């Protein structure tokens, strides 16, 4: 779950740009991959359950994740974008 | 180059009939709907007859330049197992193709329902495979081979349809690249992005014998992803019991099931199969059909 953690640091670095927070990504804790287009090009939805430091102290976080890829997930993604981040 | 809305609606008109159909066609009912569109049944003026027309926003498709492929690609290709596109036409902002309307429904409604026989599945096999060899001879790769794609006439014809995914081949540029097609269904050379031909249909056409034999494709209790991962990395599927299936079938299913796309047998190959010689006349398949079950 290397790849995995790639996408929930960007979904941590793009709710800090959202919401000027300043989250410390720690560790995915769970991910779920789903294949929602397979035309032309590969679009997967991830839906990540993470572990960031707010104020120092350690919480969770669910991040849903938009990404399209010209090979099969988890290959290197040419559009990557944050759908949702909230505390769970 | 980027095109506006109203420079793409110019290139396709430069490829359908000119006009609108609703001069010759009435009573419009709106009987099925895709990602692509809806499927509506019209009444023809001179006969009576109804025709199937397929409409298609060019504002709402993930990649509007596959509206030609079809109106282009099929325009002058025809055969007694592929459903009849009569013409196309723009109509404000949508693509409307005029087709046969076949009234005995698709073969899903039969391997989903009904236990087929191997004679049944020979006759389907040999219709598709008969409608397969003619295109694949002229370049045509259909791409989208399932129960859902192959439709049924009142009188237990099978005809191959849904050709919204067909490309053409030619010396110059013998192979296609595009990811299309159903995931279940798929070939792994399509899953594995690697330039294809014709071959990727035969891989499909496999997996629909799997489904006239099981009722689904392998993996159908699985999410596409899963699925896809399993045909790209794992052995050909296999039916659910070897014991139920004759040794002729599994050697015909054995030829359509090979990873390697240079080993897998052609279309041409298949109709010469042992296998066909179980096909029955059309009055095998009347038996299947939703109104006579």
């Amino acid at each position: 779950s290397l790849e995995i953690e790639e996408l929930a640091r960007f979904a941590v670095d793009e709710h800090n740009k959202k919401e000027n927070a300043l989250l410390e990504f720690v560790r995915v804790v769970k991910a779920k991959e789903q294949l929602v287009g397979w035309v032309y090009e590969f679009q997967t939805m991830y839906y990540l359950t993470l572990e960031a430091k707010d104020g120092g102290k350690k919480k969770l976080y669910e991040a849903k994740v938009w990404v399209k890829s010209d090979h099969m997930p988890p290959s290197l993604p040419n559009f990557k974008e944050l759908q949702e981040f909230k505390p769970v | 180059m980027r095109v506006s809305h109203e420079q793409f609606r110019a290139a396709l008109q430069l490829v359908v009939s000119p006009g609108d159909p609703r001069e010759y066609l009435a009573n419009f009912i709106k009987i099925g709907e895709g990602s692509t569109g809806i499927v509506c049944i019209a009444t023809e003026k001179h006969t009576g007859k109804q025709v199937a027309v397929k409409k298609m926003d060019l504002r709402k498709q993930q990649r509007r330049e596959l509206l030609f492929n079809e109106v282009v690609i099929m325009r002058d290709y025809h055969h007694d197992n592929v459903v009849d596109m009569y013409s196309s036409y723009l109509v404000g902002d949508e693509l409307w193709v005029v087709m046969e309307f076949l009234e005995g429904g698709a073969l899903t409604d039969i391997v989903t329902h009904t236990r087929m026989n191997e004679e049944q599945i020979a006759t389907v096999c040999l219709s598709v495979l008969r409608a397969l060899s003619y295109l694949h001879n002229q370049g045509v790769i259909h791409r989208d081979i399932k129960s859902d794609s192959i439709l049924l006439t009142s009188d237990g014809r099978i005809k191959l349809s849904d050709f919204g995914f067909c490309a053409q081949v030619s010396k110059e540029v013998p192979k296609r690249k595009s990811l299309v097609g159903t995931p279940y269904w798929m070939a792994p050379e399509v899953i594995s992005r690697l330039p294809y031909g014709t071959e990727v249909d035969i891989w499909s056409l496999g997996i629909m014998v799997i489904e006239m034999i099981d009722g689904e494709p392998p993996y159908f209790n699985e999410p596409p992803l899963q699925a896809m991962r399993r045909i790209r990395d794992s052995l050909p599927p296999r039916v659910k019991d070897l014991h139920k299936v004759s040794s002729v079938l599994r050697g015909f299913l054995d030829l359509m099931l090979v990873r390697e796309p240079s080993q897998r047998a052609t279309a041409q190959e298949l109709l010469g199969h042992p296998f066909l010689k179980l096909a029955g006349p059309p009055s095998c398949i009347v038996p299947l059909m939703r109104q006579y079950r």
